[PDB]
C-alpha cells in the first residue's frame, strides 16, 4: 500500500543537505534558540493562561468559604437568653 | 602522450602499467578499498521521480557493516 514509492506527484522542487559529521549538533542556542522560545511563548500567553487564573481564584475562594462555614456564629447563642 | 606529458610529467610505458599490475592481489585488494571506501561518507546527487532514494543517514549507515 503506503510505500515511498509512489505517494505523490512533484515537480520541480531542489534540496541541499550536509552529513552530520560535517555540521554542530547545537550550533546556536543563545542568539537564536532563546529568542525564538520567547517569541513562541509570546504567542500562545493570553490563550492559555487567563482560563487558569481564574481556576485559581475559584479554588481559593471556595476554599475560603468552606472554611468560614465550620465556625461558630456568637448570634446562635447570644440573641435570645 | 599530450594528457601524460602534463598530468604525470613524462610518458609510463605499457611495459611499466603490466609490472605495477602484476603486483596486485586479493590483499592488496582488501586493504586499498577499505583505504577509500569502508565508513566514509558519500556524495550524492539525484535527478528523476527520487521519492525511494533512501535518506541520507540510510545511506551512510551503508557504508559500513555490523558483523565485522
Ligand atoms: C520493551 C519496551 C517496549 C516499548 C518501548 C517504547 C520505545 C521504543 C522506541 C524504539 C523502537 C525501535 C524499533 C526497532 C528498530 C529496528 C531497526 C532495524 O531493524 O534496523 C535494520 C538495520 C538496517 O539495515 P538494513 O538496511 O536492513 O541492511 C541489512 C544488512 O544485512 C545489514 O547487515 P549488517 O551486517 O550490518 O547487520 C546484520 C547483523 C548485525 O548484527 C550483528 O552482526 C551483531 C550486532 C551486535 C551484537 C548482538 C549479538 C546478539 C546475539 C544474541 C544474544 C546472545 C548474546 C551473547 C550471550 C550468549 C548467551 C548464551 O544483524 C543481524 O543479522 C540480525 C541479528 C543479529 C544478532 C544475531 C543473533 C540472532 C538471534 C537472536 C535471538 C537469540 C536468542 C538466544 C540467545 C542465546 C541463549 C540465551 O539492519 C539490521 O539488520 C539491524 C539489525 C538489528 C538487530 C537487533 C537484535 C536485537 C536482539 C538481540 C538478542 C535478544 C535476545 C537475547 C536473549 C538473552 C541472551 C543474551
Amino acid at each position: 500500500g503506503r510505500e515511498f514509492g509512489n505517494l505523490t506527484r512533484i515537480r520541480h522542487v531542489i534540496s541541499y543537505s550536509l552529513s552530520p559529521l560535517e555540521q554542530r549538533a547545537l550550533p546556536h542556542v543563545l542568539s537564536k534558540g532563546v529568542p525564538n522560545m520567547l517569541r513562541r511563548v509570546r504567542e500562545s500567553f493570553f490563550r492559555v493562561v487567563p482560563q487558569f487564573v481564574v481556576f485559581y481564584l475559584l479554588y481559593t475562594w471556595g476554599t475560603e468559604e468552606f472554611e468560614k462555614s465550620k465556625r461558630k456564629n456568637p448570634a446562635a447563642y447570644e440573641n435570645d437568653k | 602522450i599530450g594528457r601524460s606529458l602534463l598530468t604525470y610529467g613524462r610518458r609510463i610505458p605499457l611495459a611499466e602499467w603490466e609490472s605495477r599490475i602484476a603486483e596486485v592481489d586479493a590483499s592488496v585488494v582488501r586493504e586499498i578499498c577499505s583505504k577509500y571506501i569502508y565508513d566514509q561518507c558519500p556524495a550524492v546527487a539525484g535527478y528523476g521521480p527520487i521519492e525511494q532514494l533512501p535518506d541520507y543517514n540510510r545511506i551512510r549507515s551503508g557504508m559500513f557493516w555490523l558483523r565485522f
